[PDB]
């Protein structure tokens, strides 16, 4: 497992360390949305910060199940529940929680165990997937992952109103790759003297 | 051991770390209809994983002055997904259910809820206030849909029966001091092997705050309540056109 | 069946798994000798009512007891011992001059919800299955017995109901009928279980017809066709009008009783038959009241 | 014996008294996917009797100057009943098919039809008439729906290939002198175990009058053609929201 | 499984029932002795083509024949005997002054549909699975051989394509590459089956992307991503511009060939790659014509 | 917080089917990853320079 940069919004040098976690706080109770990201390890985005993405960058095709783990780093007095849903390919970005509940999902309750795991099972028509990108090659999308509020973020008097979540990603035991190639990015701008 | 639990059915999962065991209603598990009980001749359909999975309906806010709410089954799920499509395409219906109610707070909040299941929960009216007018409740009150309905006279359960005897029905409590969830499993309850899902409601779910919510100013004032349910051992028969009404 | 999802599947299991079973219990349970206990880790007194089950603490766990042999019988609390007692379920009036039944015949729809004493007993359960026994007591408004011939006909649903004292439907070629005098002891017969379902139900949460359920069709809510068993008809056997006014009272006693799914007993006054309606303005508590909780 | 036939699947039945046997395409029957072939991990759903039954699409009139028609599978059934609901609720799809074409006349009418099944029937354009413009057919021509589409150049099959070699595909004839129906059974044909029902079409059905219709004035001039089909061994997997486009 | 609908069910049978089977046949079938027949009820000549099957009549049924032993071999009509012959599939031009590739490098997308002779052969089937063998013949526009160093790089999809003669992508640390002279015999290598599917398909009836399919997205119809195997890149190894113009020709030969589902062969002229488009105004018949059907 | 990876599997979280996996892992070895030639140096020998 390695840290997954779901919150890849900031780009300043001082704010580069803020990409490693995303916040959670008290809401109005409507079942609001927290974050969304794609499930393609080889595509550009959050998965480029993991070791799995870097290693899969050298291979054209892959096959297998993935695993994502979220750890809650709030105070001991905070409670809450969340819904994390995975939408198989072909479905648009869910508009609300009612549509997001129709895919594979898990409900996470904060407590003594601070982490939960979401498994992204292998659902595809072909045995292998090639690397997907905008255009014709979006034939190989894996789907989307969304995080919704289940009930609320409840906290007593005297504890901070905002907490943070760390996401860790890895692969399962059926993961394989083939057809070795070269990495898309070369880290050299001229002559290395 | 009895505090932590996991429920897996279909492609959905629920994890909890504060529980008070699972109630199996009337000491019986859901099952399919036998040949001796069955009456229709056509073979039923059993879509399995596409209909037996957890559904979440809506979120309701708990206030210091709340009365209570109630839902009707299977009226909530007649418009949701493959279960709704199957229910409105066929004539006959049968299934069990699994009900999970969630409500969490802090260690400085207090309160209590009663979650009960009452078969054939018929709703009465106030008869104009004097007992002279023979009125009947509108369709909105009898089958409120997936949004539920709020009780007006929780003491008489809006039907003329005391609430203090509701514990005779399969029930649990949600004490904010002890737990934050309640799980009940209900078999198929009816005097017939099959029935219509658009004309008959098997039972109802009641959530009534017996002990009022309290907290000191400065804590979180929003305490939501969420309902999650999943059909078990669903069967359909009598295929025809699709009717919604 | 080849794929290893169908072989391992549990679909089609029609057997009911029961957590509990019934045991013989003709008398109350005995009490055994108990002594003092001073230990850590055993707490019979401390319970958790949030689970939804009743307390399992006993006499022996809490106090020191003696050996008592209990021989008290539990045979008076069965369903046949509770329900096999006749009670008034209907009443028919046949006056000389009046507006209700002045022509010498009457029709009564079979129902139990007309009187509160038996209605409250029967509405403790949701489903009920039993045989019946109807007894007809006939007399005048003052109680006097007079010489007169009466006829009772049982009309199953779908059969043509009589419309006069001289109707052609009184030939009773198929429907059962009874001819009895007012000087005879009251007539009584036996009735089977006739519901198309497996049990009568006193509460039906739904509508009997398909289509839109509007506000002018609201009198159909809660009406179960499986409980409508027919009509009871009565007339004075003759061509001219009778000489005396008459009153008929019906009593019914259950036997071979089964019941399911208990529910809370009624709390408020009854207003209408086959209707859980109650008076909104005057809601009364279940019991009495006192001035203070710290006194008696 | 070979003239009379009956086809029973689900709750539908077809009876005919003028037939020319049943063609089983490529000498193979429809079947379910094996564990060695399967790739996805989630278990599929098999609704059985609710989706494997006969459907009738529409009626088309045969004139003295007709060219021909074609339909796309399973694009015809993506909006019809439980099969359509399942196909637009899930991501993956697989099934076989059974096709029955009906057309009847009298003993004084004459004509002939060719009914063939062509996998991966890609449609081309006339390239502006001079071969200079690189155009592509609109979505209406590629997937016409349940109404079908009429051929413009039946000699080249609207794709640049001769019609005289279409007999290499599973086919039958409807000769008004001999028979009045054609039945073909097709297994699942694809290079993948599962595929999407909204982006891919497995094959197409062609009805082309090789010998023109003729009759004398005074006889019935309306000669309809009706198409009836039924899925066989249907499987779905990848449950999600319902998408129509 | 208890109900007797699940026990008897045929759901889950994954075995394919095959009506036919393959038999050894190294040579053509023999012909046996036949004599005259005069009988009623046996009609080998009369057939019924409406069934959809071919005629089953033989030589012996129709005429009187002699015994002939056939030893002609059928080994030249197999798929490996039909397809294992190299043919031109691509051509790359590297001129000194021009507009196409004046900078000394070129990129070629791997495809077979560029030339008609091999395209018509491969498009007889729908699915095909094979290994490959590519041979590169290099020379000048006039055919003269000159001393020069060339580099060929195979770029799998997703890898960064070179953008100049001195690009950093020519370090070929991962992608396979070949360095060859123009005085050497032509270079040739072996290629495996790389499709994510189980077979290449030349016809794909559908769209590769989800969503609405409008008229400005019509160039995506029929495009199968499983056939896009990458890019072939070529350059002259140096820093300054070369002295001679060059032309490169690619020939590919299949081996270990399998095929499925035959279809009618192409009839009209080809217009575009990966497009069944044809000229609408000029549709020509499959063959020649004559003046009258009653003459030759 | 222990420092180990998650041990949850496919079968624990969702209902699955029996799948026989025959995909090979022979292309991710070290010899399969490193035995490919690449440019490591360059030497220039000019006439005037
Ligand atoms: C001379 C014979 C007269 C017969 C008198 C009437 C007998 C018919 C009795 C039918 C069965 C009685 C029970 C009826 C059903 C339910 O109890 C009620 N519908 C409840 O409202
Ligand atoms: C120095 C090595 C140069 C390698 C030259 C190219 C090799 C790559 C060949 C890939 C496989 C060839 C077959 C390609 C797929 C289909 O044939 C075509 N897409 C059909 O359009």
């Amino acid at each position: 497992e390695t840290i997954l940069e779901v919150n890849n919004v900031p780009t300043n040098a001082t704010s580069l360390m803020e990409r490693l976690r995303f916040p959670v706080s008290a809401q109005a109770g409507k079942g609001e949305l927290c974050a969304v990201f794609r499930a393609d390890p080889g595509r550009n985005g959050p998965w480029q910060s993991t070791l799995l993405g870097q290693l899969c960058g050298y291979y054209t095709q892959w096959s297998g199940s993935l695993e994502v783990t979220f750890m809650f780093t709030g105070s001991f007095m905070a409670t809450g529940k969340m819904l994390i849903a995975y939408t198989p390919p072909g479905g648009p970005l869910p508009k609300d929680r009612a549509t997001a509940m129709l895919g594979t999902h898990v409900i996470w309750d904060f407590g003594l165990q601070s982490s939960v795991t979401l498994v992204i099972p292998w659902i595809s028509n072909t045995h292998y997937r090639a690397h997907a990108r905008d255009g014709v090659f979006d034939y190989y999308t894996t789907g989307l992952v969304s995080i919704w509020y289940q009930t609320n973020y409840v906290v007593p008097i005297g504890a901070p109103n905002t907490a943070y979540i760390i996401a860790l990603a890895a692969a399962q035991k059926n993961f394989t790759m083939k057809l070795c190639k070269d990495a898309s990015d070369i880290l050299q701008t001229g002559t290395i003297q | 051991s009895d505090r932590v639990a996991q429920l897996t059915i279909g492609n959905s999962t629920i994890t909890t770390q504060e529980a008070a065991n699972i109630i199996v209603g009337y000491g019986e598990w859901p099952s399919y209809c036998s040949d001796s009980d069955a009456t229709a001749v056509d073979k039923p359909t059993r879509p399995d994983v596409s209909v037996n999975r957890f559904y979440t309906l809506d979120t309701k806010l708990w206030e210091k002055s709340s009365k209570g709410w109630y839902w009707k089954f299977p009226d909530v799920l007649t418009e949701t997904g493959v279960f709704g499509q199957n229910a409105q395409f066929h004539y006959l219906y049968r299934s069990g259910f699994c009900i999970h109610v969630q409500c969490n707070a802090s260690k400085f909040h207090q309160g209590a809820l009663l979650v009960a299941v009452l078969p054939e929960y018929v709703i009465g009216t106030v008869a104009g206030g004097t007992g002279t007018e023979d009125s009947h409740p509108p369709y909105k009150q009898t089958q409120p849909g997936a949004d539920g309905f709020e009780l007006q006279h929780p003491y008489v359960l809006d039907a003329g029966i005391p609430i203090s005897q509701l514990t005779v029905c399969p029930h649990q409590w949600i004490n904010l001091r002890t737990n934050n969830c309640a799980t009940i499993i209900v078999p198929y309850i009816n005097a017939l092997p099959f029935d219509s899902a658009l004309n008959h409601c098997n039972f109802g779910l009641l959530v009534v705050p017996i002990s009022p919510l309290d907290y000191d100013q400065g804590a979180t004032p929003v305490i939501p309540i969420t309902i999650t349910l999943a059909p078990m051992c669903s069967e359909f028969a009598g295929l025809r056109q699709a009717v919604t009404q | 069946d080849r794929v290893a999802d169908v072989i391992e599947s549990s679909i089609g299991d029609s057997v009911s798994r029961a957590l509990t079973h019934a045991l013989p219990a003709p008398t109350g349970q005995d009490t055994q000798v108990s002594s003092h206990r001073l230990d850590t880790g055993k707490v019979p007194a401390l319970q958790a009512a949030e689970i939804g089950a009743s307390s399992n603490a006993s006499d022996e766990s809490m106090i020191e007891t003696r050996c008592v042999l209990n021989s008290h019988s539990t045979a008076e609390t069965t369903l046949d011992s509770f329900f096999s007692r006749a009670g008034l379920v209907g009443e028919i009036d046949l006056p000389l001059k009046g507006t209700t039944n002045p022509n010498g015949y009457a029709n009564w729809d079979i129902d139990i919800t007309g009187y509160a004493q038996m209605r409250r007993k029967v509405e403790l359960f949701t489903y009920m299955r039993f045989d019946a026994e109807f007894t007809f007591v006939a007399c005048t408004p003052t109680g006097e017995v007079v010489p007169q011939l009466l006829q009772y006909m049982f009309v199953p649903p779908g059969a043509p109901k009589p419309d006069s004292r001289e109707s052609l439907a009184w030939q009773t070629a198929t429907n059962p009928s009874v001819f009895v005098k007012l000087s005879d002891p009251p007539a009584q017969v036996s009735v089977p279980f006739m519901s198309p379902a497996s049990a009568y139900q006193w509460f039906y949460d739904g509508y009997p017809t398909f289509g839109e359920h509007k506000q002018e069709k609201d009198l159909e809510y809660g009406a179960c066709p499986n409980n409508m068993m027919g009509t009871f008809s009565v007339r004075t056997v003759g061509t001219s009008k009778s000489k005396y006014p008459l009153v008929v009272r019906i009593y019914m006693r259950m036997k071979h009783v089964r019941a399911w799914i208990p529910r809370p007993m009624r709390n408020q006054n009854y207003l209408f038959k086959a209707n859980p309606n109650y008076a909104g303005n005057s809601i009364k508590p279940t019991g009495t009241s006192r001035t203070a909780i710290t006194t008696l």
